[PDB]
């Protein structure tokens, strides 16, 4: 009975891994005065399959590889990572309900840039290991903003509970006594996932085929997926009856595209940075606001007498 | 808002930790019945 | 390197040290080491010369591997303990792990083999430190864990340290690989008496301290970095000819100079606790150190003497080095031996 | 101290921003009143068993029942 | 067989230092160390040190071991390995880890059932859920005291994170 | 002693000897140093939680933070010997025998 | 060593309160209003004598006096205890806050057919004193006597005789 | 027990995804190619600047797992002493970014 639990989460994420790609290339279309997909099938609804099938049974490269091992476990990897940092998300009770689960989110997308690094190794090129440096000097830099922005929003909740996160915010979004820290978590989620104005990788993983880039593609998205529900969660919670938890769940569904669409309508309205530019961006832009904003949300419950439950 | 939200959480707290309080008695007694019963059913399976 | 980054530098130096000195339990213990580390490792890459950083690394690797052992010792104290007071040690394993994680931090045989080639490769002020101030929180350790420590362990590494330091010094023309088997003998020396009186070992480590701050203040002040660099002394700097020379009679060990304070003291305590045959051979191990020493004195104060033409521009110049405290430690590293019962204020 | 003040707030909003926030979060838990408070209720949270005392004749302080008139009382606390 | 579960994770992590003390190659022996730090916090997990165990993840595996395949991957110049078609090129790696996790389930023999059996410790050596501790991690409320009680250990802690930053821009200078 | 403990300590002294015979490069000794730094976080925090000592819970995590600060210093080392040699071999590391 | 006096199992048999957590936790301040004293001198005969084999007695007066506690919830209010406890139990959290309007018919149905009173927040975390006439233990460790202490010194402090008498120094 | 289930189902989903997306494309018998970028032949220069803020990251990382316990501190009794430590740590995470800046260690990635 759990186990249909789990497969009735991992099945739906990829098929809305599948449609993202619909929903993005038609938002795409329109923002870029064009139109989207809409020959394959109705209004589009055949081109995830279609492409799936073609990148599936497309020639592997015969890649050159420098390891074996790397190789096969950078999108292995890469899915793991994708999948597991859905189990603690409360929708609005999540599969895996964890006293940790922002902790254990702040972990496993820690660990997510091996894939990065193993498949820029795993690859024979310098350019390609150039690359997969530079991706995951960008990576591990805003992780740090997502840490100490995650540690500062928590500050107000008590716990690293995300079950606990929809009884913070109850009265409340936590997007008004938050909003710096929602818009520099915002464009650290966006620097995250090397998405635009961040992708300096369309400016590492060429080296496999057109299948495992599929993987490392649907990874990503959802990476993007997730953290786009992770900061719904985190800053716009919203109500929750428990006994209709569909309110809840259609109520941060509707957020949570909302949120997704706002991705592919920041990617089609700017262009890139340069790379110190965005280093730029973070450690002389994003730490030391971040760095205050985590000391007044620590030194700001003390003074209101706002101290968060433990439990 | 989180002010006066963080405070009715916290008298929220106090009044889940109160009941855990007046029920702890009842616990503990059965916890020392429990541990009782069980090291003496250990004391006469050894014996046998 | 900025001087206020060396005076930060210099003072976490001093804090690591002070923070092994005065701390009760073994979590500090180990912060103070890896402090220490920490900080002193600026210290030898003040040239920025490869050898500096090989230096660096060899010395990052034995005093890692050093924190390590000690840190399961002290992991290995909480098991058979379950507490953290730094006292006596509660398994003869984790006191023989602790003993050997310090005799590699002091660079005593048989992990001896870094102290040559470290204080090779740093200038003479960092391998002053490393050769003075670094013993001091290792011998605090090893002071305050004497009730733990094997007779056996500490004996066999003493001796093994002393004919070691003794037999290095042979086929040494760097005056600072000189210093590191010195070193390496005396920490022999120190540990010997360990476990019979710990105020001579003190008392033999502020002498030990202040006879090698006077020969490295004696050879910052003439810049010589070898044997045949220190044979032109007598042409540049006369009063500097015979001071490094008096320094390193007083560092063989021989009376009536105060380096044989120690060492006799040390017998003075061993031949109490019925041990005759130890003592003998260490300090025949001692001679042969004034064997080689000797031969170095016999290198500068006589024979191989002659100069080149371009001493003769420097005799146009003084030195404008501080010479800091070298009349003092001069001064007392000789003429001390009358006031050797001043050491009742070590206890 | 003034035209410093507008050039740096010109030049580089962000520090400005920072240190601001930054000397707003030192200074204001000390000037404010409710900070006691937070300290009070943190000490008036029930962790653990208020274990009883054996009574030996002569405590006025301490009560026989949690509804008696003497102990520590939290009405602050409900009403604020 | 669920019961030494612990035990079982120990002797994997065991296994995963011969890994790479055997040291094959440094980018291998992050691999290993990677694997090992996975297993040895899973040990950790299991005695409810759940944040202990998200530091083995976010400070040592995704923190400081991200800093070691990325300064290895700044070095060790690579070279090209075995790459026909895909009866070598996943096969050969599917049939290696079988083999692997057959090492894995061969050392629990008869070598090794006489040190299992004699001192069992499943039954009695997990204890950490002995009675209760009340609505507070007595591991989360032990970190957390850091900043009340340990007033002299953040001092030299953030003091020698200071000094780290300071000693590492003083030596990776070259001038 | 007990039998987690002795496994976790067999790591250590596996890892201990592997950074004890070192066969090519630096980065190999680093790697057994940081493994023999994971043990002693495993082992602590096994003894710290098994005998419910509260105020030892941070003792790993200092454990970690120190020792970890200090592998980003052999880091650091080992990057300036890459930067004289353009490897990080420890036979290029052999210039103070004399 | 001595042979550990574990209590027959006779000595351990009483009427068990046999209901869920989340009907005790719907009825867990009324009954540290009205359940004060039996569980009170239980827990202190419990953190004195460190011992449960020799509070044994008092435990089963707490398992006296919780059961009446029921039964005069059964006799008169039993369907609003069982309405309140029943929103209860259904939170996965079991919270008080999701089930006031429960809690005001069971307060008010018990204020009128009993009269007890719900305690106010800040009151069931009080220290209590408890009169008792069991004694106070003398050595609840039980513990032998302590090791004699070395003697301290005293006197007047005289100067070395002939100084440090250290081979040839008269000084 | 639900976790390990869970992460086991995951990591079984993404080698089955990885095996069928190898194993798939080779039933096809399509060629065996030949004749293997910005370099032909170059080895790779260190750069000391992608090295630096590598290092940058695990000491600030470092300054965040000692701040990491803050949301339980806010619990505590000696909330003076918890506040001062909260912010002497991050205090002295923003002197090293201070040093970081006026010591040139953000440059030509700032
Ligand atoms: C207690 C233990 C103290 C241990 C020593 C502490 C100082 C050494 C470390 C710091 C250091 O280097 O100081 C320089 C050091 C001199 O060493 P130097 O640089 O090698 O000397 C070169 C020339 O003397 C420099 O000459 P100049 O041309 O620059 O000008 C004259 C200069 C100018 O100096 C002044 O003007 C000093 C007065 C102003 C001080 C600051 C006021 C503000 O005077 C001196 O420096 C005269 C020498 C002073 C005596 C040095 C040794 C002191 C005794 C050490 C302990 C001996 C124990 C023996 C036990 C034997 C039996 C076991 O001391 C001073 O300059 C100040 C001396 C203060 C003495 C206080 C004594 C009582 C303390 C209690
Ligand atoms: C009304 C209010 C006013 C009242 C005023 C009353 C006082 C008025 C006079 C004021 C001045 C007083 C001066 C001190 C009192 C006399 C001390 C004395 O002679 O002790 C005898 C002392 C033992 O003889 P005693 O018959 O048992 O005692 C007669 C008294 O009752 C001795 O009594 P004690 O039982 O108290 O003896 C104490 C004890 C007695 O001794 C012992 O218990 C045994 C320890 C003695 C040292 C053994 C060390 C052996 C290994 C190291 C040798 C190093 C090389 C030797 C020197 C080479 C050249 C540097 O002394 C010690 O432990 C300290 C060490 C010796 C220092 C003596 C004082 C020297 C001050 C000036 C120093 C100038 C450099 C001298 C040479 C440096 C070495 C001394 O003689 C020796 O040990 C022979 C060594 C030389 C003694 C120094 C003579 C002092 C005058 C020297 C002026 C000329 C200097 C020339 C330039 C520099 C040298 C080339
Ligand atoms: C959670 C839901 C979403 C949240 C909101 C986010 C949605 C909106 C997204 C819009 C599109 C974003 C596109 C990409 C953006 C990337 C570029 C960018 O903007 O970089 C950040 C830019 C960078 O600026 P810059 O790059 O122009 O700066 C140039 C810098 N120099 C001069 C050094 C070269 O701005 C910031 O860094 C600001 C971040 C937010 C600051 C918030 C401060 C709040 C107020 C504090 C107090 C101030 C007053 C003082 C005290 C007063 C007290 C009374
Ligand atoms: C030959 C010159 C060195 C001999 C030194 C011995 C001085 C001494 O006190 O001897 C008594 C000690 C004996 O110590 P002991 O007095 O404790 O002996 C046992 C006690 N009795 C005698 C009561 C049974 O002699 C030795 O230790 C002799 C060996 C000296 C050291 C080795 C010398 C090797 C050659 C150089
Ligand atoms: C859920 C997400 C999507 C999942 C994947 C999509 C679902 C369908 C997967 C199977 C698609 C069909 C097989 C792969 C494509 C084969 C194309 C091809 O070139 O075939 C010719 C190849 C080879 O044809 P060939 O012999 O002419 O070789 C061509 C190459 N020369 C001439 C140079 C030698 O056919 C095969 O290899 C047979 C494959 C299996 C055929 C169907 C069997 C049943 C499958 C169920
Ligand atoms: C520079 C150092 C700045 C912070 C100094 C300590 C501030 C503080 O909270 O002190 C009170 C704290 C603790 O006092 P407290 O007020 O928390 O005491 C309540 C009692 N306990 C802790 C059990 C809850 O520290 C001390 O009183 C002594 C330790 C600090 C001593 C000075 C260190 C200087 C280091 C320089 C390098
Ligand atoms: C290259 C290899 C293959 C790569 C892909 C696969 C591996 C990498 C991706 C997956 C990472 C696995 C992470 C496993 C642990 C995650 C942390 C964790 O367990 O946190 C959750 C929870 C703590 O929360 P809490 O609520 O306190 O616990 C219940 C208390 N009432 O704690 C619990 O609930 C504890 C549950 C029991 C303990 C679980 C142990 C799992 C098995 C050991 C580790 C397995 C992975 C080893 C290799 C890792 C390589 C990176
Ligand atoms: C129970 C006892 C407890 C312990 C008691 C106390 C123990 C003290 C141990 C002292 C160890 C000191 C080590 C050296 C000092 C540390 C800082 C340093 O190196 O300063 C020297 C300084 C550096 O200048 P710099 O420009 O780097 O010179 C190199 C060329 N450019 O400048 C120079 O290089 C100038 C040259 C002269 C330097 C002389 C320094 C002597 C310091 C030691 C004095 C003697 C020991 C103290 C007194 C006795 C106590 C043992
Ligand atoms: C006491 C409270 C706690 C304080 C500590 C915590 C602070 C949190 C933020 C941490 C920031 C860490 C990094 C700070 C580095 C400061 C030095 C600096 O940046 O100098 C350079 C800069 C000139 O800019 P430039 O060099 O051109 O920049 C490169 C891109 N163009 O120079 C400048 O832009 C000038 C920056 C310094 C002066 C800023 C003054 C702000 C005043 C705000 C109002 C008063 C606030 C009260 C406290 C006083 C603060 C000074």
């Amino acid at each position: 009975m759990f186990m249909i639990n789990v497969l009735t989460l991992i099945i739906p994420i990829l098929l809305a891994v599948a449609f993202l790609t619909l929903v993005e290339r038609k938002v795409l279309g329109y923002m870029q005065f064009r139109k989207g997909p809409n020959v394959v099938g109705p209004y589009g609804l055949l081109q995830p399959i279609a492409d799936a099938i073609k990148l599936f049974i497309k020639e592997p490269l015969r890649p050159a590889t420098s390891s074996i091992s790397m190789f096969i476990l950078a999108p292995i990897l890469a899915l793991t990572l994708a999948l597991t940092m859905w189990i603690p998300l409360p929708m609005p009770y999540p599969l895996i309900n964890m006293n940790l689960g922002v902790l254990f989110m702040l972990a496993m997308s820690s660990l997510a840039v091996y894939s990065i690094l193993w498949s820029g190794w795993a690859s024979n090129s310098k350019y390609a290991l150039i690359g997969a440096l530079r991706a995951v000097a960008q990576t591990i830099s805003y992780e740090v903003t997502l840490a100490i922005i995650l540690l500062s929003v928590l500050l107000m909740n008590g716990s690293f509970t995300l079950s606990t996160l929809i009884i913070t915010q109850e009265q409340v979004w936590l997007i008004f006594p938050a909003w710096p820290l929602a818009m520099m978590w915002f464009i650290s989620t966006l620097a995250e996932t090397n998405r635009a104005p961040f992708d300096l990788t369309e400016g590492f993983n060429v080296e496999y085929a057109a299948g495992p880039f599929a993987l490392f593609f649907m990874a990503e998205y959802a990476n993007i997926i997730m953290m786009n529900i992770f900061t719904t969660t985190l800053f716009l919670g919203a109500f929750h009856n428990p006994y209709m938890p569909e309110l809840y769940t259609i109520n941060f569904t509707i957020k949570s595209l909302l949120l997704s669409i706002t991705f592919l309508w920041i990617r089609a309205s700017y262009p890139r940075f340069r790379y110190d530019q965005l280093m730029h961006l973070l450690w002389k832009n994003f730490l030391p606001l971040t760095l205050a904003l985590c000391m007044w949300h620590v030194s700001l419950p003390i003074l209101l007498s706002s101290i968060p439950p433990q439990t | 808002s989180m002010m006066r939200w963080n405070r009715e959480r916290r008298r929220l707290q106090i009044e889940d930790f109160e009941a855990r309080i007046a029920l702890m008695p009842l616990l503990q007694a059965e916890k020392d019945r429990r541990v009782l019963q069980m090291l003496r059913e250990n004391l006469e399976e050894e014996a046998t | 390197m900025n001087p206020i980054i060396l005076i930060i530098i210099l003072m976490t130096v001093m804090l690591g040290t002070i923070i092994v000195m005065i701390s009760t339990h073994w979590l500090l213990i180990w912060i103070g080491f890896e402090m220490n580390m920490l900080a002193i490792i600026p210290i030898m890459m003040k040239k920025h010369n490869p050898r500096a950083t090989e230096a660096s690394t060899k010395y990052f690797l034995t005093q890692s591997t050093a924190s390590m052992l000690l840190m399961m010792a002290i992991i290995i104290n909480l098991m058979f303990s379950g507490q953290w007071t730094v006292m006596k040690l509660f398994n003869p394993m984790a006191s023989m792990l602790m003993t050997m994680a310090l005799a590699m931090k002091l660079g005593m045989a048989p992990f001896h083999f870094w102290v040559p080639e470290v204080t090779q490769g740093i200038p003479l002020s960092s391998g002053l430190i490393l050769l003075t101030w670094q013993k001091l929180a290792p011998m605090s350790v090893l002071y305050q864990i004497l009730p733990s420590i094997n007779l056996d362990l500490i004996l066999t590494l003493s001796i093994l340290s002393i004919t070691i330091g003794g037999w290095g010094g042979l086929n040494q023309t760097q005056l600072r690989k000189i210093m590191a088997y010195s070193s390496i003998a005396h920490m022999g020396w120190m540990t010997a008496v360990l476990l019979y009186n710990p105020t001579m070992t003190l008392l033999n480590l502020i002498i030990y301290i202040i006879m090698t701050s006077t020969m490295f203040t004696l050879f910052m002040a003439n810049s010589t970095t070898t044997t045949l660099s220190l044979s032109h002394t007598w042409n540049k700097a006369p009063i500097m000819t015979i001071l490094v020379l008096i320094t390193l009679l007083s560092m063989g060990g021989l009376p009536p100079l105060s380096g044989f304070m120690p060492k006799w003291m040390i017998i003075q305590e061993m031949t109490k606790n019925d041990s005759i045959i130890l003592p003998t051979l260490m300090a025949i191990t001692a001679l042969l150190n004034l064997y080689f020493y000797m031969r170095l004195t016999y290198s500068t104060a006589l024979t191989m003497f002659p100069s080149t033409n371009n001493m003769k521009m420097k005799w146009q110049f003084p030195t404008t080095k501080r010479m800091t405290l070298l009349p003092t430690m001069t001064v007392l590293s000789t003429m001390l031996l009358p006031l050797t019962p001043i050491l009742s204020i070590l206890e | 101290v003034a035209a410093f003040l507008k050039n740096v707030w010109a030049k580089e909003p962000v520090l400005v921003a920072s240190f601001a926030i930054a000397g707003l979060a030192v200074i204001l838990p000390t000037l404010s009143p409710y900070t006691k408070y937070s300290l009070m209720i943190n000490r008036a949270t029930p962790y653990n068993y208020p274990v009883p005392l054996r009574d030996d004749g002569n405590m006025p302080d301490v009560p026989s029942h949690p509804q008696d008139p003497q102990g520590p009382s939290l009405e602050w606390l409900k009403r604020l | 067989m669920m019961t030494y579960i612990v035990f079982i994770l120990s002797i994997i992590f065991v296994m995963g230092f011969v890994g790479f003390s055997s040291k094959p190659s440094p980018i291998y022996g992050g691999l290993g160390l990677i694997v090992s730090g996975g297993v040895g916090c899973g040990i950790v997990l299991n005695f409810g040190g759940s944040f202990l165990g998200l530091m083995v993840f976010l400070i040592y595996l995704g923190g400081m071991m991200v800093v070691f395949g990325y300064t290895t991957a700044m070095a060790t110049e690579q070279y090209p390995e075995v790459w026909v078609s895909n009866k070598v090129v996943l096969g050969t790696f599917i049939t290696g880890l079988l083999m692997e996790f057959l090492m894995v389930y061969y050392v629990l023999k008869d070598k090794e059932v006489e040190i299992v059996f004699k001192f069992n410790g499943m039954g009695d050596w997990v204890i950490y859920d002995t009675g209760d501790s009340g609505f507070f991690s007595e591991e989360a409320m032990g970190i957390a005291a850091l900043y009340s009680y340990g007033t002299w250990l953040v001092i030299v802690t953030g003091w020698s994170l200071l000094i780290g930053v300071v000693v590492i821009m003083e030596i990776t200078r070259g001038n | 002693m007990s039998l987690v403990y002795m496994n976790i300590m067999m790591a250590f002294t596996v890892s201990l000897t592997g950074l004890l015979m070192y066969r090519s490069h630096l980065m190999s000794s680093l790697l057994c140093l940081e493994g023999m730094m994971l043990s002693l976080f495993i082992l602590a925090t096994l003894m710290i939680l098994n005998s419910h000592f509260t105020l030892a819970s941070m003792m790993p995590i200092i454990l970690l933070v120190f020792a970890a600060c200090e592998a980003a210093l052999g880091l650091s080392l080992l990057v300036m010997v890459s930067n004289t040699y353009g490897t990080d071999y420890v036979q290029n590391l052999n210039l103070l025998q004399c | 060593p001595g042979i550990v006096e574990l209590p027959s199992l006779e000595d351990l048999k009483v009427q068990e309160v046999k209901v869920s957590s989340s009907v005790l936790k719907a009825a867990a301040h009324h009954y540290g209003a009205q359940c004060d004293k039996p569980n009170k001198e239980f827990m202190l005969c419990r953190w004195e004598e460190k011992d449960p084999r020799r509070c044994l007695e008092e435990g089963k007066l707490v398992n006296q006096c919780a059961l009446e506690f029921f039964r005069q919830i059964k006799r008169h209010c039993a369907e609003p205890f069982t309405e309140y406890w029943t929103c209860i139990d259904y939170s996965g959290l079991q919270l008080f806050r999701r089930c006031r309007k429960e809690q005001a018919q069971f307060d008010k149905c018990v204020l009128d057919k009993l009269g007890w009173v719900r305690p106010d927040l800040g009151e069931l975390s009080k220290v209590t004193k408890v009169k008792t006439d069991r004694p106070l233990p003398e050595n609840p460790y039980h513990s032998r006597a302590r090791p004699e202490p070395n003697p301290e010194v005293e006197g007047d402090l005289k100067p070395a005789r002939h100084g440090s008498r250290l081979f040839f120094w008269t000084m | 027990m639900n976790l390990m289930i869970t992460l086991l189902t995951n990591f079984t989903l993404a080698t089955l995804l990885v095996t069928i997306a190898f194993w798939l494309p080779q039933l096809n018998v399509y060629s065996e190619k030949t004749s293997p970028d910005p370099m032909g032949s170059a080895r790779l220069p260190f750069s000391m600047k992608f090295f630096l803020v590598a290092i940058t990251f695990l000491l600030f990382d470092l300054e965040i797992a000692l701040l990491l316990p803050l949301p339980w501190a806010s619990q505590t009794t000696n909330l003076n002493t918890m506040l001062t430590m909260a912010l002497l740590l991050i205090f002295l995470l923003a002197v090293s970014l201070a040093y970081e800046w006026t010591q040139k260690g953000l440059e030509w990635t700032e």
